[PDB]
RNA sequence: GUAGCGGCGAGCGAAACGGGAAGAGCCCAAACCAACGUUGGGGUUGUAGGACACUCUAGUUACAAAGGACGACAUUAGACGAAUCAUCUGGAAAGAUGAAUCAAAGAAGGUAAUAAUCCUGUAGUCGAAAAUGUUGUCUCUCUUGAGUGGAUCCUGAGUACGACGGAGCACGUGAAAUUCCGUCGGAAUCUGGGAGGACCAUCUCCUAAGGCUAAAUACUCUCUAGUGACCGAUAGUGAACCAGUACCGUGAGGGAAAGGUGAAAAGCACCCCGGAAGGGGAGUGAAAUAGAACCUGAAACCGUGUGCU
RNA sequence: AAGCAGUAAAUGUGGAGCCGUAGCGAAAGCGAGUCUGAAUAGGGCGUUUAGUAUUUGGUCGUAGACCCGAAACCAGGUGAU
RNA sequence: GACAAUGGUAGGAGAGCGUUCUAAGGGCGUUGAAGCAUGAUCGUAAGGACAUGUGGAGCGCUUAGAAGUGAGAAUGCCGGUG
C-alpha cells in the first residue's frame, strides 16, 4: 500500500558528508591530511604521472602495426549445432534466424571443439580440420 | 563526457585472457657490443606488466 | 462466468520490483525548473574593493563573494531531469503484481458492459453504491467510453482508464476495482 | 574515443555503411534560323545530349514568368450558465451538531475564522458593426511532345594544372591525394576531360571553370494561456517601496537601504498638567502593551526594587 | 538508441547498434589450441570456458570541481580643468 | 548463565538524532496553531514531552522520497550594542 512502502533489505545506503562536525570523524580537514598538494582544491597530478621520474609507457619501445583489410569471423562449435534436428540443412540465413549467430561480420566459420551426434548438412563460408572430419564422419555433407 | 584512452601506451601494450598486459622489453635498441650474447638473446622474450604499475595506469587503458 | 488464467491475476506478487515500479513512475512526473546564480552569474563585483595590503582588514578581491550580503551561491541547485527506466520484463512483473495483490484482498467486481446514453452523475452515484464500492474505486473498460468517462468523474475518488492505460499507480492507489468483461480479457491477452 | 595526427610529449580526433525526421526541381552561354553589333525564336546533357535533316500538339505567383476580382474559418469587445437551511461557541461561521440538494460544473480566488450549493467564477453553449491574417471556387495569366540519322558543327580559357610562399582539410610537409590565396608559367576538345589517399597501366563511376530553390534546423526583446517535491524580504532580478534612483567620480563607469494597524478609519468628541512635544482619564473596538516610530517582539547592552553574602 | 503514438507522464512500438558465447600471433593466418623455433623439443599466453540490463554506496577522469586570497598578462575605450 | 574485550591524533568501518519540502493514511486547532518566556521532567548521546503566561491562525503523527540539511574561530560579510 502507498502508506506502507518498504524497499529491499539491503538495497539503499545513506551517502556519507564530510566538514559537518568532528564526531562524525571526517570533520575539520575532511578525509585530506594536513597541507600537501592532494589536500588543494583542484586536485594533484595527472592519473598516469607528471614530473619526476620517467613513466613506464615512455621507456618501453612501440610494437607492430595494424592490416586495414583484416577479417573476423563469427565461429560456431560443434557443441552449438545440436540444437537442430537430425537430418536437417544448416544454412548461414538459419544459424542467425535461430538464435546462433547474433552478428555476422565477415562470414561463418565452424570449429570443432565438442561432440556432434547428428546427420546434419551445413554449408558455411570456412571450416577447420576438426569440424570437416567430424561432420564427415558421422554422414553429412558441407560446401563453401 | 567519454573518457580519452591513452594513445601512446596503446600502442605499447595488449590484453590477455585473464585481463593483465603483455608488454616488451627495453635496453634493445643498438649498443650491442656492450651486452653479452645471454643479455641480448633473453631481451627477445615478452613480459607482463607487474602489479605495482597496475594500481597506478588502469584507468589509462580502459576501452583496451 | 468468466474465466481467467493465473498468469495473470494469480502470481505471487513481488515486492522489491513493486516498490521500483512505484518509484520510478513518481519520479518520472517531477519537473526540475529551478536555479540559482554563482559567482559569474550576478550582477556587478568587477573590480576589488581594496589594495591587497597596508591597510588592517581581510583581503577581498570581488564583493560578489560567497561570504558576502548579496553575493553568488555555490553548489546550488540546477535544472535537470530525474527519470530512469528499467529492462522491459520488469516493467511487465510489476503490473501483474499490482493486479494479483488486488484480487487477492477480493478487490476485483467484474461486471456486465455500462449501458450509458447520456452523461449524468447521479445514476453512476447510483449504482456505485449498489454494487457496495469503496471511496476509492478504479473502472476500467477497452476503448475510450465517452458516456462513461463524462460522468463519473466530478465524484471525489474514481477515475476511468482503458486497457492499455493502466497504472502501476492507478492500481495501487486505488481501493477497488472495477472492470468489463470484455476489458478483463484484453488485460489478459495484453499481458503475460 | 575506433582509424589516424602528435617536441609520437601534453594532447587533438574523423568519415563511409546502417537506423530515423523531412523531402519538388529547374533557368541560362554555344551550334542554328529570321530582322535592323542589337533584340526575337531554338537549346540545356553522361543509358551521351544538343544543332541540321526526317512523318508530328498541364493556369503551379515558395524556385521553375509575372499585375488582379472571387466564401469559409481564426484573432481583436462580450452574453447565458445547477444546487442549503436550523441550533451551539464567538465580535463575526464557511467550524461542531442535524436535516437537504446539484454535478459534462468537487479548478481557483474573495466574503468578519476552515464554503460544490453567498459572490466573481467553472463544465457546456451563444456572439461580431469594423480591421487583419490564413486557406478554396470559378474567373484570370503563361504553355511544343517522343523515337529513329549522328557527313558536318557546339557543349563555359589566361580556365584547369605546374614551380615558389602560405592557409584549410581530424591529418604539425610528412610517402599528402582531395581545395583556396599572391607571383610566374601555362592544356586538351567525345578516339575529349576528372576521380577511385604519391605515382604508372587496366577496370568502375562521373562530366569543372554560369545561376536559382520550400521542408525537417538555431534563438527569444516580445504577445496570449498555463506549469513547478523553485524563493519568501541578509532570500528571489541590482530594484516587491517613485531603482539604474539617493550617493560617489572630470569622464568612461560603480551603486545601495527601505514590505506588514484593524474585519471595517469606526484614526482617540470631551476634561486635566504644559509655550509646545509628551502624558493621566473618558470614549471606539473582540483586543490600544493593535494609536500610524503601529502583527509577533529573541540576545547583546542599559536601569529600579528586593531574599542570602 | 533516435524516432512514432500518449496528459511536458506511466509504457506501447522501434533490433541500426552494444556486451557475452574462443583464443594466440607484429601481420598473412590457424583454431582448443596458437606463437617462437630445424624440432611440444623446451618455454610464453589460452582451454575457468556465466554473463548481461537498471540502480544504492565508495573512489577516479573531463568540466572553476571543497571555499576565500595575489604580485601580473592581453583586448577595446576614458582622461592635459 | 560462565568467560573475555572496551586510553587514543592522521585515517578506515558501522549504527543513529535533528531540520525544510513531496506522497499515502490517519488526526489536532478561536472551548485557541506556530513562535516566544519560565519550570525542581524524560532518554546512554545527538535530543523528546508536559504545565503555566504572551500570541492570534495554522500545525503535528506513521511509513516512504528528495536536499540550498546542523556554525565558535577564515585580520570572514551585513546590522545592532558596549
Amino acid at each position: 500500500k502507498l502508506h506502507e512502502l518498504k524497499p529491499a533489505e539491503g538495497s539503499r545506503k545513506e551517502r556519507n558528508r564530510v566538514g559537518r562536525g568532528v564526531a562524525t570523524g571526517n570533520g575539520k580537514t575532511s578525509g585530506r591530511g594536513h597541507k600537501g598538494q592532494k589536500a588543494r582544491s583542484g586536485g594533484g597530478v595527472r592519473p598516469g604521472f607528471e614530473g619526476g621520474q620517467l613513466p613506464l609507457f615512455r621507456r618501453l619501445p612501440k610494437r607492430g602495426f595494424t592490416n586495414i583489410n583484416r577479417k573476423e569471423y563469427a565461429i560456431v562449435n560443434l557443441d552449438q549445432l545440436n540444437k537442430f534436428e537430425d537430418g536437417t540443412e544448416v544454412t548461414p540465413a538459419l544459424l542467425v534466424e535461430s538464435g546462433v549467430v547474433k552478428n555476422e561480420k565477415s562470414g561463418i566459420k565452424i570449429l570443432g571443439n565438442g561432440s556432434l551426434d547428428k546427420k546434419l548438412t551445413v554449408k558455411a563460408h570456412k571450416f577447420s580440420a576438426s569440424a570437416a572430419e567430424a561432420i564427415d564422419a558421422k554422414g553429412g555433407a558441407h560446401e563453401v | 563526457p567519454k573518457m580519452k584512452t591513452h594513445r601512446g601506451a596503446a600502442k605499447r601494450v595488449k590484453r590477455t585472457a585473464s585481463g593483465q598486459l603483455k608488454r616488451s622489453r627495453a635496453f634493445t635498441s643498438h649498443l650491442f657490443a656492450n651486452k653479452s650474447t645471454k643479455q641480448k638473446r633473453q631481451l627477445r622474450k615478452a613480459r607482463l606488466v607487474s602489479k605495482s604499475d597496475m594500481k597506478r595506469v588502469k584507468q589509462l587503458l580502459a576501452y583496451k | 462466468s468468466i474465466e481467467l488464467s493465473d498468469a495473470v491475476f494469480g502470481i505471487e506478487p513481488n515486492n522489491s520490483v513493486l516498490f521500483e515500479a512505484i518509484n520510478l513512475q513518481r519520479a518520472s512526473l517531477r519537473q526540475g525548473t529551478h536555479a540559482v546564480k554563482n559567482r559569474s552569474a550576478v550582477s556587478g563585483g568587477g573590480r576589488k574593493p581594496w589594495k591587497q595590503k597596508g591597510t588592517g582588514r581581510a583581503r577581498q578581491g570581488t564583493i560578489r563573494a560567497p561570504q558576502w550580503r548579496g553575493g553568488g551561491i555555490v553548489f546550488g541547485p540546477t535544472p535537470r531531469s530525474y527519470a530512469y527506466k528499467m529492462p522491459k520484463k520488469m516493467r511487465r512483473l510489476a503490473l501483474r503484481s499490482a493486479l494479483s495483490f488486488k484480487v487477492q484482498e477480493n478487490g476485483l467486481t467484474v461486471v456486465d458492459a455500462f449501458n450509458f446514453e447520456a452523461p449524468k452523475t447521479k445514476e453512476f452515484k447510483n449504482v456505485l453504491s449498489t454494487l457496495e464500492q469503496p471511496k476509492k474505486v478504479l473502472v476500467v473498460t477497452e476503448n475510450e467510453d465517452v458516456n462513461v468517462e463524462l460522468s463519473a468523474r466530478n465524484i471525489p475518488g474514481v477515475q476511468v482508464t482503458t486497457a492499455q492505460g493502466l497504472n502501476v499507480l492507478d492500481i495501487t492507489n486505488a481501493d477497488s476495482l472495477v472492470i468489463t468483461e470484455a476489458a478483463a480479457k484484453k488485460v489478459e491477452e495484453v499481458l503475460g
